[PDB]
């Protein structure tokens, strides 16, 4: 009891938190490891993700070493912002809150020999920025980089405690994700300059796929069965004028209706994508078969069946087939 | 001169602990000033509201003897007296205000009273019953109470002017318009103890012209439009199936706005009521003309047009008899 | 006067960095939770917001007082000078205590040592959400809590009251869903460094169909239907039968497009998204019913038997169709 | 036509080769280069991503230097110490470090490719 | 040296508890506001920005020094310890007292006693609005400020110079997309509560709304569809399916307009000017369709005339509702045009 | 050694008052600063304002925090910021900004022997951006960002742009997601008022906006319903019911990608060049379903009191669109 007392009292006698271990006479390395519970909601629009994590550090400091009956020392919050701990930041954190709820979620530990670990639970929202001209048939590596923010390399290196792949831990459960994939991760350690000296980098990469189905239930069929409707009054008999310019019409009508929708489920961004192309075509297609209908009936004078009826019934589904497959194999194989 | 007084107030001041601790309970009066309550909103079920919020106790330990009558303060001196632990018990989110300083105002008297006031800012939740939208009426409350101390220590206790307002055009009500205002008092049993609940009603009404000219007004000429076609002739096929799906795509169209400033409750509402009930009206006059060209053409009946002249029209006119009865007066 | 001296007398030595039985057993702590309110839950975030009162309840020794009767409840402040749990919501993404107009926390000691500490915590905690089945969906949305630095040799954690510890379930209204049941469990985290204790409060929402009935299924049903009448129109009536097919299509497209704009952005195939798809194709094939009837007639069995045997066909296979969505979905 | 032209190089007993990118901006891309042994395999050297950050391989780890110039778009690499060992095939890279930014199955835009001859 | 002994005596035996001149006088606090940007004015919230440079004046004899300095600037640390006015917006919803990268106040004392306190503050307030008259509405968006727990027997205020010039807005600082600064009015009076009576300084911003983009998407849509609804009129009566069409299809041109009118609008449950105008365009739709009803009601031959039996006679319905119906749509607008811009 | 550090530390401490500027009664001490942007993101139409995040260094020299016998450059713990001067720089047009704190407050202190202070801060600022959208979406908008000193005129404290054009890095590797940096400018200059002179700073960009998305979603599709409405000119006159529905359908479609466009981009009250577009090809397929109507006429009403209107109108629109057409883009561009 008194003993525990005695001990941390003696612990501070001396310290100075603004000085860094071993400085001036070697490199503070740290160890660090990550504990993904769950990696958040990624935000199309906004280019960003959320993850929740518990964020591991260990250090050697020799100024703490202590002599007594137990072996770890469990230090208060308040003990904790008394003693120098490494200034880790998030390179592509955007909003990070550091939980303290209902007390401090921090772990401050000192082994005998003067080690230390450093256990935090955080949500870091990180910006994953993205490559959409592939919409929705893109993949992303959502990258998520943290070091040193004051101490060059000369000062603090950071290093992963295991095996890189083995130092980042994501839960079974930890996905959180609706409309991505998460495939794997990639741990990779680096070196960046900036005005104020060279800095160690841990970076974290997330591989994520789209899904694919709710855009080709929503978008695609639709698109396709519009563009099949508008290539089916090829097959109406000529003398039917208000029927094939109301059909003609209508159709168009659909597919701007359809085309409205699926761009309110993309981003909002200023380049062209590929379901953008993809429904530019269908507009095309039909487009044209009302202006294949102005110029039948242009013609029209008991009548024969249209030769230019007779040529669009196949060339307009072989050209609109050969898009398909154009279009697929373009972005499938990628 | 005043600083001896406050030093000797202070002195031997513990703010732990709350008047007359062990002795009897002490006794609050409250006082709000409503100065404005801002927007309503059904999607989150809540609304805005924002006070001034003053209470009045006796602290026996604060009297001073001298010339001076009150003690005029700022917040200054608000952390180092006991205060009251009043919170807001329907309070989703509530906020003081500290530009440019904490808006708050401490006044101590001779003979030990203490006056407290503050500015708040609260996100009540009211639980909005919208079966009778948009003629509907709500009783919006404001529950406050201490956090910590049960009857037997604290007391509330409404003042003569408990609930003052001003200018009520100048609030925020877009959809509704304040029509009342009422404050209780009771005993909540929680599982700490018997806590004392005050509490100030808010009536509000829902005003219906605006959803009278976007929906009501469009949905019944929507529907009258749709009776044109028994008075075009049945020869005339595309007019009478173009009107007919035109008119139901129109009255789908209007079918969108029905629900767009209320949250997705699942009973029908009586706008929703009245949307379906046109809708089915447009869908069986479609049907009806199929029906009178099917037996017509691919196969009383004859005159079937006759009869739905008059019965689309009666029954429309009873159904809204019906419904504005039911909703303007039941 | 007197309990002044008890309350000093008891916080004086007192040592915040050590626990209950610093040495000894593990302090068992109980949990106790008032849940105020529910709200915001949201399918696009997987997560719900609950406002609730937590209590713990755990006896320290060292806060023992003798001499008074009484229970002291002590300002809110006095939290800060004494040990607490270090409990935390392992699954909470952003939470705070409301602090108006003081925080809202308690801090009450009783002459045997114990200590009873509340808080008014709104907490929005993550729930993994299986959307597939909606909006005919059951939800378990859960509440971790655990000790995030102490193992079951220094802490415990139990449910004050058994199955009553969590009260105020069945007085919450939500909109979109209806709480069916809620269960606690306790249980211990074994790792390899130790045994970690762990409370859990879960509940099974089920999600109210009457929203998606009136506005999603009824309108999609009737413009099926209303498609079929084309049917019973006369083959030669080519302006009116693409007329209504079309127009029937564009409704189709009208009503998937409003969905898709008012209803939570799931960007995978749902039940919904089944249903109205299904619901295109009937359209689809009922406009490509009549091409084939005009190019069977005019381009080249016989013209009225496909017909007839589309005004079987197609309600028979919309029915089968719906017979196996309702079966396999409920 | 989008291209990756590489120069520099040649043969070399301190050596800078360029990477030009063209038909395409990289500013966003990782940008890397990569060794090919005569018969062996293809070995990463370095690489860069839009922040700026250095990778390099564990046999050419403080040796070569790896440059960006996103102006220019274009990206250099500073060859030092050279050994015989060196002496292979060096190619241009870039991509969206899909599944690795070391493997070369992630990388699309590929250069033409430089010979590197070093005598001792 | 000497600086650092003047701020280290400056603070000695000052209460910042009491205001200068308690018992003696009424504390005189002089006010000027530099309106640096006239921030966005949100019609959903009923509330505006705007970012301002608040100055504060006042004499506190407590704080008279002696030196060679003329002007003490003073540290916020040093500055958190002397009496300031509790000054408090009496419409302000959130405000923001910028706090980078330091804290944005300045307190400068002269050798007088005289203390100036200037700060930079985001101001959120309550600009209350009737949209009766919407678009075509004009409003004044208040500004008041005043003491909290200080009557006028204790803290007044002023305005430093004449209250025209007291309030001063940059040349570029408009961040107003739908609206138009007229101009400020500046004035102050006498608030009185359950508490007492306190000074109040009010300043209000008088704001038009700029029509033309109501024009262009609204009204212009809504005419010409009104006209193309009336232009079936010119449609011979045997074309039947031609002129339901354009019945049924204006109505359904006239029912997208009014939902997409309404989305621009915030949601307010009276009816506004444009409401009025939508529902009398809709009107006018949906009776030129009950006329082509009463005009097919009275046609005998389906038959049309050709370029060479008996024809059909133009209905006298059509000549009259070819005169009535532009003729009531115009007076319509002329007087709700009128009505509307005389206000 | 380390405890050489600590007393010499303490030494520079000593004393040191944080209420006194370096030089208080000589020269005004220069504070070189420089930014690196990290990213640009939000750049918001409707708020008229955009949100950067940048590490944010200033260097100056103070004589009090020199130390001899140290070789190194002595980082110390971000806490000990509150314990020295640092300059009174603000944002004038910044709207909301923060210093992000995790895992701990991003700032850093390294002091030089000479006495040089590096103080870097990392900070995500939303900065007021007034833009005339005039051309939009066919425009150019200028975002700037002035940094100033609150309450020190040039006699106490002067700014510039340590390294010159170099002090701002990593703009050209910033991505906005519906604009593109054309170029990047520094600025420093004083503001010359009667009091005296302010030091101000001033970084601008020039973004210009993507112009694909809008030729996609709304400039083609109009295009096309406006090309669709004149295949009424090519169909019989006697065709009522065809050009008819033909003309208020194609009328319908137009009211519906006006509105939705009106949905989809960001609400802004004014006249733009998008919405002149729009206008005018509403306009146009009024007019074409209005040459109907006087066709109609002329051959029905007025027949016993038609294809040269028709042949008339079969050149004039498509000659009048492409026209106006060749005007709107010679305007705006
Ligand atoms: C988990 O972590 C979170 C954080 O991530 C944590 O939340 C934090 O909780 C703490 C409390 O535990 C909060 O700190 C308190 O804030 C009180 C005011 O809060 C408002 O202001 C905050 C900023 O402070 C500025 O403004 C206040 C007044 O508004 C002013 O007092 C300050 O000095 C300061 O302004 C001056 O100085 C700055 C420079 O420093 C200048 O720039 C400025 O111009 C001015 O000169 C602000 O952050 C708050 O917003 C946050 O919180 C609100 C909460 O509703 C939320 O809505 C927002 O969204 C936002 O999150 C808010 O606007 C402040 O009064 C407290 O200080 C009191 O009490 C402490 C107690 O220890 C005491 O030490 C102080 O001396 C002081 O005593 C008071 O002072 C009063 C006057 O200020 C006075 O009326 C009282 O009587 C009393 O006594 C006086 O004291 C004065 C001064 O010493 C003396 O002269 C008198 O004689 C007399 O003795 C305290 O700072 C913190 O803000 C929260 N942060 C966030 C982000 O939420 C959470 O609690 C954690 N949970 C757990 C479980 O641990
Ligand atoms: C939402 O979804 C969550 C997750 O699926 C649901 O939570 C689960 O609820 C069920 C039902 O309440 C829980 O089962 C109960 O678990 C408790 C605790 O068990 C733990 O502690 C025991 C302490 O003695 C320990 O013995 C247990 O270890 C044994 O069992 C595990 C397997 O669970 C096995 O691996 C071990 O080897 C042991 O054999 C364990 O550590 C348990 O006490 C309950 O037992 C009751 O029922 C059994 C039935 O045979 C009976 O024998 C007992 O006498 C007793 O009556 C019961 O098993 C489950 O643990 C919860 N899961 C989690 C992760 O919390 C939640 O219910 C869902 N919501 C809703 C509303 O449905
Ligand atoms: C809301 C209006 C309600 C009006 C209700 C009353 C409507 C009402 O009275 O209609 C009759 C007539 C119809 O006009 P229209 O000229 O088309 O009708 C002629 C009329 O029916 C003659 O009687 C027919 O000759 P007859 O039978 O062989 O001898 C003649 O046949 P044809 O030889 O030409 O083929 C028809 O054409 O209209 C008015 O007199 C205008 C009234 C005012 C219209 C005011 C419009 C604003
Ligand atoms: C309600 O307020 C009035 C004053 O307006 C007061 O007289 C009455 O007693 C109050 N009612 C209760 C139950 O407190």
């Amino acid at each position: 009891t008194t003993v525990f007392t005695r001990i941390l009292d003696r612990l501070l006698d001396g310290y100075d938190n603004r000085l860094r271990p071993g400085l001036g006479e070697r490199v503070t390395e740290v160890k660090t490891d990550i504990f993904v519970t769950s990696f958040g909601p990624v935000s199309d629009h906004d280019m960003e993700y959320t993850i929740d994590v518990f964020f591991r550090q260990s250090w050697k400091d020799e100024r703490l070493k202590f002599k007594g009956p137990m072996t770890v020392l469990r230090l208060n919050n308040l003990m904790a912002s008394k003693i120098w701990t490494p200034d880790t930041f998030f390179h592509n954190g955007k909003k990070s809150v550091a939980h303290n709820m209902t007390m401090p979620n921090k772990l401050l530990r000192i082994t005998e020999d003067g080690t230390l670990l450093y256990t935090m639970r955080l949500t870091v929202r990180a910006e994953c920025p993205m490559h959409l001209e592939d919409f929705p048939m893109d993949a992303h590596a959502c990258p998520l980089k943290f070091g040193s923010y004051a101490y060059t390399r000369a000062e603090v290196v950071y290093e992963w405690t295991r095996e890189p792949a083995r130092s980042v831990v994501v839960a079974e459960d930890g996905s959180r994700l609706n409309q991505y994939d998460l495939l794997g991760q990639t741990v990779d350690s680096g070196i960046v300059q900036s005005s104020t000296g060279e800095y160690v980098v841990m970076t974290t990469h997330f591989h994520l796929k789209r899904k694919i189905g709710y855009f080709v239930i929503q978008t695609y069929l639709p698109c396709i069965m519009t563009v099949i409707l508008s290539q089916v009054s090829f097959w109406l008999n000529r003398e039917s004028v208000p029927a094939r310019t109301v059909f003609g019409v209508t159709t168009v009508l659909t597919m701007t209706t359809l085309s409205i929708s699926a761009r309110n489920s993309l981003p909002k961004v200023a380049y062209a994508t590929a379901m953008d192309w993809f429904i530019a075509v269908c507009y095309a297609f039909v487009f044209s078969a009302l202006i294949e209908f102005a110029t039948v009936n242009y013609f029209t004078k008991f009548n024969s069946v249209s030769k230019i009826d007779r040529l669009s019934r196949i060339a307009f589904p072989l050209l609109f087939g050969i898009f398909n497959l154009v279009y697929w194999a373009t972005y499938l194989n990628r | 001169d005043v600083t001896v007084i406050l030093n000797n107030l202070l002195e031997g001041y513990d703010n732990k602990l709350r008047p007359d601790i062990g002795v009897k309970p002490t006794l609050i009066h409250t006082d709000m000033y409503v100065n404005s309550i801002g927007p309503v909103n059904a999607i989150n079920m809540e609304y805005t509201i924002d006070i001034f919020f003053a209470q009045t106790w006796y602290d026996r330990r604060l009297k001073f003897n001298s010339t001076i009558k009150v003690l005029r303060l700022n917040s200054n001196m608000v952390g180092k007296i006991w205060i009251p632990d009043t919170f807001f018990r329907n309070s989703k989110k509530a906020d003081a205000h500290w530009i440019t300083t904490p808006n708050r105002m401490l006044r101590i008297w001779n003979d030990g009273r203490v006056l407290y006031t503050l500015r708040l800012t609260i996100d009540a939740e009211c639980q909005l019953q919208l079966h009778n939208f948009p003629m509907d009426e709500h009783s919006c409350p404001l529950e406050f109470s201490s956090y910590g101390y049960p009857r037997e220590e604290i007391v509330y206790q409404w003042k003569r002017s408990s609930v003052e307002v001003g200018d009520t055009r100048s609030w925020r009500l877009y959809q509704f318009s304040f029509v009342g205002l009422r404050n209780t008092t009771e005993v909540v049993k929680t599982t700490s103890g018997d806590y004392v609940v005050m509490s100030v009603y808010f009536d509000l009404s829902r005003r219906m012209g605006y959803f009278t000219i976007q929906t009501y007004i469009p949905c019944t000429l929507i529907v009258v439009l749709s009776w044109v076609s028994f008075w075009i002739n049945k020869d005339a096929v595309p007019a009478r199936t173009s009107l007919g799906i035109t008119t139901v795509l129109t009255m789908t169209t209007l079918s969108t706005i029905a629900r767009k400033s209320l949250p997705k409750v699942s009973y029908v509402t009586a706008m929703d009521l009245f949307v379906s009930v046109c809708f089915i009206f447009v869908f069986s006059a479609l049907v009806e003309y199929g029906t009178l060209h099917y037996f017509v053409s691919n196969r009383r009946i004859a005159k079937m047009d006759s009869y739905a002249r008059i019965f689309f029209p009666t029954a429309f006119c009873l159904f809204n008899l019906v419904y504005w009865v039911s909703y303007l007066y039941l | 006067s007197f309990v002044k001296e008890t309350v000093d007398k008891l916080l004086k030595g007192y040592d915040i960095r050590l626990r209950p039985d610093f040495g000894g057993p593990p302090v068992c702590v109980g949990m106790n939770i008032d849940i105020a309110s529910i709200d915001m839950v949201s399918e696009v975030n997987m997560d719900y917001t609950l406002t609730m009162y937590f209590q713990q309840y755990w006896r320290d020794k060292r806060l023992a007082y003798s001499g008074i009767p009484l229970n002291l409840t002590l300002d809110n402040r006095v939290a800060d000078q004494l040990w607490v749990p270090d409990t935390y919501f392992l699954n909470d993404k952003k939470s705070f205590v409301h602090g108006v107009t003081v925080k809202n926390r308690m801090i009450r000691l009783h002459p045997d040592g114990t200590v009873l500490y509340g808080l008014r915590i709104t907490t929005t905690a993550a729930c993994m959400m299986d959307l597939r089945r909606y909006p005919l969906d059951e939800q378990n949305c859960t509440l971790e809590i655990e000790s995030y630095g102490y193992t079951t040799d220094d802490i415990e954690f139990y449910w004050r009251g058994g199955d009553k510890a969590v009260t105020g379930v069945e007085r919450i209204e939500l909109p979109q869903f209806s709480i069916v049941e809620h269960r606690l469990v306790s249980r211990n985290v074994v790792f390899a460094t130790g045994a970690y204790p762990r409370l859990s409060l879960s509940f099974r929402l089920k999600r109210n169909i009457g929203y998606f009935i009136l506005q999603t299924y009824m309108p999609s049903i009737l413009i099926t239907i209303l498609s079929w009448v084309s049917f019973w129109i006369n083959y030669d009536a080519s302006a009116a039968r693409v007329a209504l097919g079309i127009t029937t299509v564009l409704t189709m497209t009208t009503i998937n497009t409003h969905l898709r704009e008012t209803l939570p952005k799931i960007p995978y195939v749902k039940a919904i998204d089944m249903y109205l798809m299904g619901c295109f194709v009937f359209v689809f094939l009922a406009l490509l019913e009549y091409a084939f009837v005009n190019y069977i007639f005019f381009g080249r069995t016989d013209v009225n038997a496909i017909d007839r045997w589309s005004r079987i066909v197609f309600p028979f296979t919309f029915s089968l169709f719906n017979l196996v969505y309702w079966l396999y979905y409920v | 036509q989008v291209q990756l032209q590489e120069s520099g190089g040649g043969l070399v007993q301190s050596l800078r080769v360029s990477c030009a990118a063209s038909g395409r901006t990289f500013t966003t891309y990782i940008m890397a280069w990569f060794r090919q042994a005569p018969g062996k395999e293809r070995e990463f050297l370095a690489a860069m991503d839009q922040g700026r950050i250095q990778y390099y391989g564990d046999s050419v780890r403080g040796r070569f230097t790896i440059s960006r110039d996103y102006a220019k778009n274009s990206v250099d690499l500073q060859l030092d110490g050279l050994r015989p060992e060196d002496t292979a095939v060096y190619y241009c890279a870039a991509g969206a470090g899909f599944w690795g930014l070391r493997t070369a199955s992630s990388y699309h835009y590929w250069g033409q490719g430089t010979q590197v001859t070093v005598s001792s």
